[PDB]
């Protein structure tokens, strides 16, 4: 899933 | 520090301290301020904004939560157009909790689609919401918010800017918090049930500048029982903790 | 009732008219039928940040009409414009959300 | 009337 | 005309997948219900709603598609008596595309007429697939909301906000559509047992009055073919991209 | 073979001999005879946003119909309307409309 290494800002 | 009812010589009592009253905005209390827009969707404000006011309260974590995320999908709730209370947060004790702010807007529901598995950050609750007539007599003895129903006889909206008195609309129109009670001056009598100062301020949903600068005073009684404009009918209570 | 949302409809009363006289103005300058003056004989209304009035209106052939507009808050002068446009739809639609 | 209703002496 | 032979195949095909419960309306895919009313067109709202929701949940472009572009353009359909989705998409793979919803209104059961150049609106198809009875709990989760057919009882006419414990047709006479699924943890009205029972959440095209928005839902299991009113059989979906 | 529409004919229940009562009562519309209450042959259904069931009937000098009736929606309150109907046809003509 998308929880902390994946997700972009 | 000794704040109130405390036994010195021989009588106790039932967490019963004070049959007074002051307002909670002030002592612990409120979140800020926001506008309808073409958009009737009055429930989502009170819900979810009970949510992050007991938020602030229970722990002091201050999130000010969004409101497009039950009006983007509550599939549940008929729309921008439609939407109820007695069952306005059961849908986020089954979404994990609405998503957030300052990562998402409320936009005025030009006919729009939900984001809700798109976040890494919820914010939900736990406990379940209802606050009888028979907790609304000491209403905010829990140090928290509710929220209630008010009916409009449309002399409401009328930014009288202070208080309103009277017979008011017809139908538990529009949702309103309840930011607490205030008590000003006690009853001064008529020739029967005379000039009410005591006050009762509630938030709105309306607009930021509107009346008490996004607020609305009312008139209750040495309790909270004998007003009028329907408030007491629906409240509810969502917590976390 | 809902809150957000309405009861029945409610008896045309000229003040609705008045506020159908101004949604008429917005009107004509988009839309095809170069409009002009109609006749109300029934509404409901909601509570938003304005009063989210419906006005039903007959014209054309047999078909009937509907819109939306919303007396704003008493911020100045309540200076109502638009919000929804369903031209020629019946008596028959539920009075219907723009 | 019960919230506090201490009667008797 | 084609099939999953090789359309599937890059989405879960190359790929196999996993889940319990995935709606393509929580996840900013679909579009509104709306309604039929007394014309005998259920078709149409199934072949537009379709196309709308393809656009959006692709290049994310919302359209709200027309129905009478549809009802009374059908050139190998039936029309305001009845009609097939299977055709409707077709008679659309030879215009050029559906008018917005509102660049073309909708009526009733009253005898009105069609045109297709009262628009440049090119909201098309290029082609479309066939789904099996068998694959949809996965034709509605990677693939998309596929708009198929339901039975009428006379029980199912009458919702609530639950899932469907009641009895169902005499035939498979209606046409709706299929956007998803989940598990919900309930209890037993006799026991304390960790029963946890299945759904589907499929559309209507009967009003958004409908206690769940217009999304009723009904029996189905992790099987796939629980169905107690046979959700499935006709089951086809547009393919824009 | 269609999904969504018309069924091919059935002969009768009673319960679609309510809503054929009915038909003097959401009559006065064009009907221009004296016949107070139409009596019934036979049956036919239709499933769309409500039950529409469909039914016809008898007149003054034996002439029959051939009507497209509605009753509501889990809705609102208990009506049944008149959309449309016609007269002047034979028993072994059955029930259409478009
Ligand atoms: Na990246
Ligand atoms: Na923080
Ligand atoms: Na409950
Ligand atoms: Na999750
Ligand atoms: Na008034
Ligand atoms: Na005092
Ligand atoms: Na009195
Ligand atoms: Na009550
Ligand atoms: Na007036
Ligand atoms: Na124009
Ligand atoms: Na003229
Ligand atoms: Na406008
Ligand atoms: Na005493
Ligand atoms: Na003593
Ligand atoms: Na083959
Ligand atoms: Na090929
Ligand atoms: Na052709
Ligand atoms: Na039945
Ligand atoms: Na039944
Ligand atoms: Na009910
Ligand atoms: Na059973
Ligand atoms: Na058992
Ligand atoms: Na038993
Ligand atoms: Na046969
Ligand atoms: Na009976
Ligand atoms: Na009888
Ligand atoms: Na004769
Ligand atoms: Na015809």
């Amino acid at each position: 899933k998308e929880i902390v290494n994946p997700l972009t800002k | 520090q000794m704040n109130y009812e405390e036994v010195i010589k021989k009588y106790k009592g039932n967490e019963n301290f004070d049959h007074a009253a002051y307002d909670w905005r002030l002592h612990s209390g409120v979140t800020p301020v926001k506008d309808q827009k073409n958009c009737g969707s009055c429930w989502a404000f009170s819900s979810i904004g009970s949510v992050e006011s007991q938020y602030a309260i229970r722990k002091n974590k201050l999130i000010t939560l969004s409101e497009q995320e039950l009006v983007d999908c509550s599939f549940k709730n008929y729309g921008c157009n439609g939407g109820l209370i007695n069952n306005a947060f059961e849908d986020m004790i089954e979404l994990g909790g609405i998503c957030t702010d300052d990562d998402y807007p409320y936009v005025s529901d030009a006919p729009n689609l939900c984001n809700i598995d798109r976040c890494t950050e919820k914010y939900g609750i736990k406990n379940y919401l209802s606050v009888p007539d028979n907790k609304l007599k000491e209403a905010l003895r829990f140090l928290g918010p509710i929220s209630i129903s008010v009916a409009v006889s449309d002399d409401f909206a009328f930014y009288k800017e202070g208080i309103f008195d009277g017979e008011c609309g017809d139908q538990l129109n529009h949702a309103v918090m309840l930011v607490g009670f205030g008590m000003k001056e006690i009853v001064n009598p008529l020739t029967k049930k005379g000039e009410k100062h005591y006050y009762y301020i509630i938030k709105n949903s309306w607009g930021q500048q509107w009346g008490e600068r996004g607020f609305i005073n009312i008139e209750t009684d040495e309790s909270g029982l004998m007003r009028k404009c329907g408030l007491g009918t629906d409240a509810f209570i969502p917590l976390i903790e | 009732m809902i809150p957000g949302g309405l009861s029945e409809a409610k008896p045309a009363t000229p003040e609705i008219q008045e506020i159908v006289d101004k949604v008429k103005p917005q009107l004509e300058e988009k839309t095809n039928e170069t409009y002009g003056k109609l006749e109300a004989v029934q509404y409901k209304t909601q509570v938003v940040a304005g009063t989210n009035y419906y006005i039903k209106v007959r014209a054309g052939d047999n078909k009937y009409m509907h819109l939306r507009v919303f007396k704003s808050l008493p911020g100045q002068n309540e200076d109502l414009v638009l919000t929804g446009y369903q031209v020629d739809k019946n008596k028959d639609d539920e009075l219907t959300g723009f | 009337v019960n919230p506090l209703t201490k009667k008797g002496e």
